[PDB]
């Protein structure tokens, strides 16, 4: 991905052979930046409504003749707003983003019959899966503010047209905008770019209101519709051993029928359940999570004590094989994510908006087994532990227990 | 919606002759409506038609 | 536009009626006026001399033809008030219009007992005129020739239809064409089919609308003078008088509705910026 | 007759100069003479609801705006049934006729009629 | 222009295909096999997919549990799945993990213990995810339009087989199904991604070689399906949605009206309320449906086999009391492919395929599976150069003539779950496949 | 009794050329013959009532 | 008849030792001619349902009850329109003949005649 400037916007592009381009609009906008809780997954969904030169009909129908796709989805982060189209298409989906940032008209119809209601189901959607609830009430309990707002709109708290107006105001400015071409030829993005961009808003870099602080805590979200549990630990000074410790203990299976040879795979064994371990970079803090779901409150919370109980002997011993093992399946996860148009479109965001080089899935740092027993001892040994439970609250662990 | 359900006109024919939910296991005695049906039919039609000549 | 349809139709049914009653008194305008207007249909390309002879059940308007009208007028005002009936369930699903053009779903009262009080108030102004008429001038609205036996021999002085059937009638004498003035005359009623499309107003009704207003008042005045036209001879000056009035008739759907309509709803959104 | 109809060709007029000269004093006798003021209406609330499109419009007024058509017609339904014209405040002044529904209708419009037209596209 | 597909063979019949892209760090080789559960008699139904959990349950070197570290150390993983007509055993790794994750591939396949006390602790597994796929709706409805429109036939049979064969499988029956059916002219080890095909190539000469070759060796994606019009009604008043699938006869992979059947299914296209475009697609169902909020989705589908398919359309619905508008107004859809499409539906449909069907090959793993698909079905890998022939050769007087064959008037297989009381009986459902108008 | 995508027995009803043109022509000559009859009834029936209006005998004398 | 009426009254007569050896042989045979049990029915699914109180216990049944009953009711319709009757496992046998309403609908009256009378009270 050759970084550069075009009409004051940071443009990323690398090209291949293939007839498919990705164009993706990253936007310095998600949830840490959010001014009221839920304007963020608002101005998501607000993309591609109607615009003063051309309407959401007009842009779905011409869309389809070109076979295009629209994806959107908003982070803690970013906004990511992507098309895939044909290689020879790019002006139309330049211009499309160009329209978009420059001429929405935001209108109170178009909130009330379109945008809310498809940012309702969307939340519906996730939820179905106590796993994601699990993990968002732990960054809740983490982080309160700024990484612990919302990343969805919920129905407790309404966002206004205002609301959404106002931050479009801030975001939709040249300098929270990165353009990132998949498949784009680098020369002919920029020149592009550079016309269509040109009128948009200088504006200023968006910040999140106060910094980030970390806590610990407890959540119980009481559902009737499944039971999760998750063990977060909030990092104060992000390191990428974290990212190696997550995959070393690991926890989904990398074979059919199988359990896996995991710490975190090896603890769910006469169970029904499923555990997952992962790290969650937010450049200034960071989030390592554990969390387990199934169908039992009773085999969840017996799997809890055996992933703690994981960490803990990690924190002891880590032979070499094992370090071995997490640089390989770190490396794998490295390189997928590069792979993936979701997100890969916002990891060169964020080394184009904020400034945190990329690190090559071939230069991923190879942890010595001293050096991740030593992530692992400072996790066990933290002093402000997270435990969101949902499901049937009652029956399953508590921090204290844990 | 189907215009037969939508047109309040054609849902009133609709609701007795189209739609109609019936049992699936009506035997060959409720025929006799429909006979008696046609019966009144006949004699509408022939009554009228006998009054243009009787006197 | 359902209600307003299977109206005409209504109309169209209580014409026939009216007309078949008539015949079975079998006076002198019974007679003759049966065969005026059973021999319209002979205009009916190809077919219409059959056509005719098999309405009559014979070859003029006699026994056959009375015997069949009177089964017939018996029956009509069943299938009648059947129209009737299926008109008002038609409305029943937007209900009543009112004076004012706009939604009463603000603001709904009973039909009883409202309406109901309401309506007894016309009944009895109706049954006040009905009083005067039927007994005290009962023969005021008839011919006297209809007093006069059937016969097939002598023709009236002048064979006119009941007074509600002379605007068309007036109309059928405009166009020189026998088949032409029976298809004029015909339209005279269908066109009303046509006014949900012709009207191209924004607003429902006439209540604000002073241009529309003046031109309904000519068409109905012009209706009545039509009406007139029907019972006089055909003479000078008002053979011409007639076509103008049949002209100025269809004008107001083909022509001057469509216009007035239109400007006027310019004139609403102009007027009031 | 749309909505979109009456007010692009009212725009041709109020373009042309000599047209305007004659044809904005009409329209504000027609107006005066229409007499829907007197009942306390806005020009607005006589336009047909019974469409979809209309029915959508109304759906998208705001909510204070919403109330006070409520207000205004179950005003003028008293005073029809009374025989009665308004008075005072509630005669409607001419500054107070305010074109409150036509942008919400030209907008639910302009989506019926685009829909109209790219269910006719031809793929060149 | 993407690069282009290199296919080699072996002595004994073994087909090599790959795909490398010099720009992805990942890559996906695996082995696709023309075999899946249609090659079961009654008797050893449910035998393909028991073996594809035996796979990984050890081998005559490695043990279950040598496997899984085995795997684990290469650092990506291995997936499987068994269809009617296919079976896939993948591995997606690194780069330079390739060797191992062939390697790894060559010995399940070959070499699996399949040891009577796996086969016994497997027996019960696959005994509990007969119970389970219950909540799976979509798959539900599936399996029952398949055992359906193929009544009695080996494409209408499930893949899981009956719970009397799981209890009766033997690692005899299991040795024999692999040995009759994975030969290696009926397998295509496939590449994609950072993979070089002379490496590939190598790889296959040292772990595939001593394969067994079939004694009448047909060409790769070689087959008489009778397809019933009949319905599978599975009501359930305490389920909120109903799944409803519709379908004909469709066409085979190599029908030389493989491609009016797709255009033909894109004119119609899919619909969920949940996404934000949906409500301005072209397509005149979704118009109907989304108006009147009929239904949360529909999905066309054209489903090929070697020698038949299944063209229809599935859907989910709360409207309970619209379950007939919906029904309805579907068909009357597929009623206009025959009496009123134009070059206007056409023209856009295949304007929407030929990027879809590029579109669709976005990641190593679905370029391997599309390379696989396309060797096991149609025995080449067909370029897009002639993909966009075929597309454009399709008027619109192709597909009024093949819905005229194949819609028109045509007996359907219909299942419905869920609340469907609304559905109505097979009659008035199968009326609306013609119109009295026309 | 048990499994539901094993479909009940069928085969005393079903015929094996059920997809073809000549199955359906056939369901469709007997569908058409029933409504050419009663067609040809509906005419008989209507042209030998109404002639019931027609100038009758005595008439004609 | 009310079930409570049918009930008591068939209570008196199996508390008699005469009256019960002339009756019970000569209801198993009227049940045996009924044949109902030829259609998979069991006694209490004859029972008429379109009144409050039966609607009431059907209401009160136990789902799965319920659900059987809705079994037996589509099964013997089903064989009423084919004109068939029930062979094999499909013929309800006498032992599985069982009361399974009558219980609600007993308690459902008791309360529907308790408030009759209780409509009805005097203070003394
Ligand atoms: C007048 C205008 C003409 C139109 C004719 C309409 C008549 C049709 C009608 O209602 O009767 C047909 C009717 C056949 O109707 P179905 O729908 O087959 O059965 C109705 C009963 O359930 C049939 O009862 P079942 O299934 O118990 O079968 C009994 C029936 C056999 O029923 C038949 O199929 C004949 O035979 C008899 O009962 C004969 C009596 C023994 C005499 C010796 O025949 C009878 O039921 C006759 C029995 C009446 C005594
Ligand atoms: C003769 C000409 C009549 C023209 C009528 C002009 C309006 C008018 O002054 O009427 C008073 C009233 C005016 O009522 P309005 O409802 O318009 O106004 C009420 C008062 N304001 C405006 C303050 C709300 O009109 C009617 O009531 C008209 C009903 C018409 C009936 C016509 C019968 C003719 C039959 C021929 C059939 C063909
Ligand atoms: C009483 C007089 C009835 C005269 C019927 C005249 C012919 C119409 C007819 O037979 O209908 C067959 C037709 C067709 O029957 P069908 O609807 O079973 O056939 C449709 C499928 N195709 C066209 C492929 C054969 O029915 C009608 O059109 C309805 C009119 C019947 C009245
Ligand atoms: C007397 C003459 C009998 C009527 C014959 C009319 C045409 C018969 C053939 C037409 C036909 O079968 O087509 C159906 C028309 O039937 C119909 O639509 C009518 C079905 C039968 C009509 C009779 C109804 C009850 C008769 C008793 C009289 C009632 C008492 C009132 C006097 C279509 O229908 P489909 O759904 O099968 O089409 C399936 C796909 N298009
Ligand atoms: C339920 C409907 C009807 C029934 C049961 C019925 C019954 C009868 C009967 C029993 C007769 C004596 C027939 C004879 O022996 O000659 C008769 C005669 C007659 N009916 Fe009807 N009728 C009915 C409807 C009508 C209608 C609607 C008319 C319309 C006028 C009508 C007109 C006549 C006439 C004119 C006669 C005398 C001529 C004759 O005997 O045939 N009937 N009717
Ligand atoms: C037997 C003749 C008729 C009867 C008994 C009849 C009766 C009625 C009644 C009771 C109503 C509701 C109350 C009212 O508005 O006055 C009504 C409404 C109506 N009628 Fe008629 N009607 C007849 C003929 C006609 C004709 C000939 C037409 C049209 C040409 C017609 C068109 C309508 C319409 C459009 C309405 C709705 C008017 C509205 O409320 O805004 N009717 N009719
Ligand atoms: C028999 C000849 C055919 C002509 C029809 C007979 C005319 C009698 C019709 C007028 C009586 C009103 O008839 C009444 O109409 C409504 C809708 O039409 C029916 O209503 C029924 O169907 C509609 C949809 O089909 C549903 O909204 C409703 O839930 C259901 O109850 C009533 O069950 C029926 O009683
Ligand atoms: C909307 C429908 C269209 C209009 C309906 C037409 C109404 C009248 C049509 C013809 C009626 C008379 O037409 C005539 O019918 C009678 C049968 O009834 C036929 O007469 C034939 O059969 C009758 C008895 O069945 C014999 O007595 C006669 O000798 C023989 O010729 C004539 O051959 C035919 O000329």
């Amino acid at each position: 991905f050759s970084t550069a400037e075009a009409a004051g916007v940071k443009v990323a592009a690398q090209d291949g052979q293939s007839p498919i381009s990705d164009l993706s609009v990253v936007l310095r906008g998600g949830s840490r930046y959010a001014t009221v809780p839920g304007v963020s997954h608002i101005l998501e969904k607000f993309a591609f409504q109607n615009t003063v030169p051309k309407s959401a009909l007009r842009f779905v129908r011409e869309l389809e003749l070109f076979g295009g796709k629209l994806y959107t989805h908003t982070t803690r982060e970013h906004i990511v707003l992507r098309t895939q189209f044909l290689k020879q298409d790019l002006p139309y989906f330049v211009d499309a983003f160009a329209n978009v940032l420059k001429e929405t008209k935001f209108q109170q119809f178009e909130l009330t019959e379109r945008v809310a209601p498809v940012a309702e189901l969307d939340l519906l959607k996730r939820e179905s899966d106590p796993a994601f609830t699990a993990l968002e009430a732990a960054h809740e309990v983490a982080f309160r503010t700024g990484l612990g707002n919302s990343v969805y709109a919920q129905g407790y708290s309404p966002v206004t047209l205002e609301d959404v107006k106002e931050f479009a105001r801030q975001v939709y400015a040249k300098q929270n905008v990165a353009v990132v071409g998949n498949n784009v030829v680098p020369a002919d993005l920029q020149q592009l770019v550079g016309t269509a961009f040109a009128d948009l808003q200088e504006g200023s870099k968006v910040t999140q209101a106060g910094t980030t602080t970390l806590h610990g805590g407890e959540a119980r979200v009481r559902t009737s519709t499944g039971n999760a549990l998750t063990i977060a630990l909030p990092i104060a000074e992000p390191k990428p051993v974290y990212h190696a410790l997550a995959s070393f203990l690991g926890g989904p299976a990398s074979m059919p029928w199988s359990v896996g040879a995991s710490p975190l795979a090896q603890a769910t064994v006469g169970t029904h359940t499923s555990v997952k371990a992962t790290y969650h970079n937010y450049g200034d803090a960071g989030l390592f999570a554990i969390t387990i779901k199934g169908d039992s409150p009773a085999e969840i919370s017996q799997v809890a004590h055996k992933a703690v109980q994981a960490l803990k002997d990690t924190g002891a011993e880590v032979t070499e094989e094992q370090a071995a093992r997490a640089y390989a399946k770190s490396k794998f996860a490295a390189a997928e994510a590069f792979e993936n148009p979701d997100s890969s479109a916002s990891v060169i965001g964020m080394e184009l908006l904020s400034g945190v080089s990329r690190i090559a899935p071939e230069n991923v740092q190879k942890f010595t087994p001293a050096e991740l027993s030593e992530a692992a001892a400072q996790l066990s040994a933290s002093a402000k532990p997270v435990v969101a439970a949902v499901g049937q609250v009652h029956a399953l662990p508590f921090a204290d227990e844990l | 919606m189907a215009l037969r359900k939508k047109n309040s006109l054609l849902n009133m024919a609709n609701s007795y002759v189209l739609d109609s939910p019936q049992p699936s296991n009506l035997n060959y005695f409720w025929n006799f409506g429909s006979l008696l049906a046609l019966c009144l039919v006949i004699q509408l039609a022939t009554g009228i038609t006998l009054a243009m000549h009787y006197t | 536009v359902l209600p307003w349809s299977i109206g005409v139709i209504i109309f169209l049914l209580l014409i026939i009626t009216a007309f078949m009653g008539y015949v079975l008194v079998f006076g002198q305008m019974s007679l003759w006026g049966a065969t005026v207007i059973c021999n319209l249909v002979s205009a009916i390309p190809w077919l219409g001399e059959d056509i005719v002879h098999f309405l009559w059940g014979g070859f003029s308007v006699g026994n056959p033809t009375l015997q069949r009208f009177f089964a017939l007028h018996y029956l009509m005002p069943f299938v009648l008030a059947v129209f009737a009936l299926l008109h008002l369930i038609a409305l029943h699903t937007a209900g009543s219009s009112n004076p004012l053009g706009i939604t009463s779903n603000v603001d709904k009262l009973s039909m009883h007992p409202y309406y109901s009080f309401k309506d007894l108030i016309t009944v009895f102004a109706f049954l006040l005129m009905f009083t005067l008429f039927v007994f005290f001038s009962p023969d005021k609205l008839g011919h006297p020739d209809n007093y006069i036996p059937a016969n097939p021999m002598v023709t009236p002085a002048s064979i006119v239809p009941e007074w509600y059937l002379l605007p068309f009638y007036a109309i059928l004498r405009a166009i020189p064409d026998k088949l032409g003035g029976v298809i004029a005359m015909v339209a005279a009623i269908l066109i009303l089919l046509i006014l949900p499309i012709v009207d191209r107003s924004i607003i429902r009704g006439n209540a604000f609308k002073p241009i529309s207003k003046l031109l309904f008042g000519f068409f109905i005045c012009n209706f009545l003078l039509l009406g007139v036209l029907g019972q006089v001879h055909i003479e000078p000056p008002f053979i011409v008088l007639g076509q103008i009035c049949t002209i100025f008739y269809f004008s107001y759907f083909l022509i001057l509705l469509p216009m007035v309509s239109t400007i006027e709803n310019i004139f609403f959104y102009i007027g009031s910026l | 007759a749309s909505i979109t109809s009456v007010v692009k060709t009212s725009e041709l007029i109020l373009k042309s100069p000599l047209l305007s000269k004659i044809v904005v004093p009409l329209a504000k006798t027609y107006v005066k003479f229409s007499g829907y003021r007197q009942l306390g209406f806005k020009m607005n609330d006589l336009i047909i609801e019974e469409t979809p499109n209309m029915q959508l419009a109304l759906r998208r007024l705001p909510p204070t705006e919403s109330y006070d058509r409520v207000y205004r017609l179950i005003r003028a339904t008293q005073f029809s049934l009374s025989h009665k014209l308004a008075t005072g405040n509630d005669i409607t002044k001419p500054e107070e006729d305010d074109h409150y529904l036509i942008p919400y209708i030209l907008d639910v419009e302009a989506e019926a009629f685009e829909k109209d037209a790219l269910d006719n596209l031809e793929v060149v | 222009v993407s690069p282009k597909t290199r296919t080699s063979n072996l002595k004994n019949g073994l087909t090599i295909a790959s795909e490398s892209n010099p720009l992805v760090q990942t890559a996906t080789v695996g082995v696709w096999i023309d075999a899946g559960s249609r090659n079961e008699n009654a008797y050893n139904n449910g035998t393909a997919h028991f073996f594809e959990h035996l796979a990984f349950k050890g081998t005559d070197k490695r043990s279950q549990h040598q496997l899984e570290l085995d795997i684990e150390n290469m650092g990506g993983h291995l997936n499987a799945y068994t269809s009617r007509e296919s079976t896939v055993y993948y591995a997606k790794s690194f780069k330079d993990d390739v060797p191992k994750s062939v390697e790894i591939l060559a010995d399940i396949l070959q070499h699996s213990k399949l040891a009577e006390s796996a086969i016994d602790r497997e027996r019960e597994v696959i005994t509990r995810e007969l119970e389970e796929v219950n909540k799976q709706y979509e798959e539900v409805v599936f399996d029952h339009l398949h055992a359906t429109a193929f009544m009695n036939q080996p494409l209408g049979r499930t893949i899981l087989g009956p719970r009397e064969n799981i209890q009766t499988i033997t690692n005899t029956e299991l040795r024999k199904f692999i040995t009759e059916n994975y030969t290696a002219d009926r397998m295509v080890l496939v590449g994609a991604g950072a993979v070089d095909h002379d490496a590939l190539v190598e790889l296959a000469e040292k772990y595939f070689s001593h394969l067994p070759s079939s004694q009448s060796p047909v060409p790769l994606g070689t087959p008489i399906p009778n397809f019933v019009g009949s319905e599978v009604r599975l009501r359930d008043d305490t389920m909120p949605v109903a799944h409803i699938a519709i379908a004909v006869e469709g066409v085979s992979w190599t029908s030389e009206d493989y491609y009016t059947a797709l255009v033909a299914q894109a004119i119609i296209g899919n619909y969920d309320r949940a996404v934000g475009t949906s409500r301005h697609q072209g397509s005149r169902l979704s118009n109907i449906v989304s108006e009147n909020n009929l239904a949360n989705s529909f999905q066309s589908f054209s489903t090929s086999y070697s020698d038949t398919g299944l063209w229809g359309i599935y859907l989910t619905s709360e409207n309970t009391t619209q379950i007939d508008d919906l029904v309805h107004f579907t068909l009357k859809e597929w009623n206009r492919l025959s009496t009123s499409v134009s070059n206007l539906q056409v023209e856009r449909a295949k304007s929407q395929l030929k990027a879809g069907l590029l579109l669709s090959l976005d990641g190593t793993t679905y370029v391997a599976e599309d390379i696989g698909r396309q060797l096991t079905t149609l025995g080449r890998r067909v370029t897009p150069a002639e993909v966009e022939a075929k597309l454009e050769a399709v008027t619109e007087h192709d597909v009024r003539a093949w819905a005229q064959k194949t819609l028109y008037d045509k007996d359907i297989a219909l299942v419905g779950l869920g609340p469907i009381e609304g559905l109505y009986d097979y009659n008035r459902i199968r009326n609306d496949m013609s119109m009295m108008r026309w | 009794g048990k499994s539901t995508y094993k479909i009940p027995d069928f085969t005393p009803y079903l015929k094996k050329d059920r997809n073809t043109d000549a199955n359906r022509l056939f369901s469709y000559f007997m569908i058409g013959s029933f409504g050419m009859l009663s067609a040809a009834g509906a005419k008989a029936t209507v042209q030998d009532f109404l002639s019931n209006m027609s100038a009758s005998a005595d008439v004609l004398a």
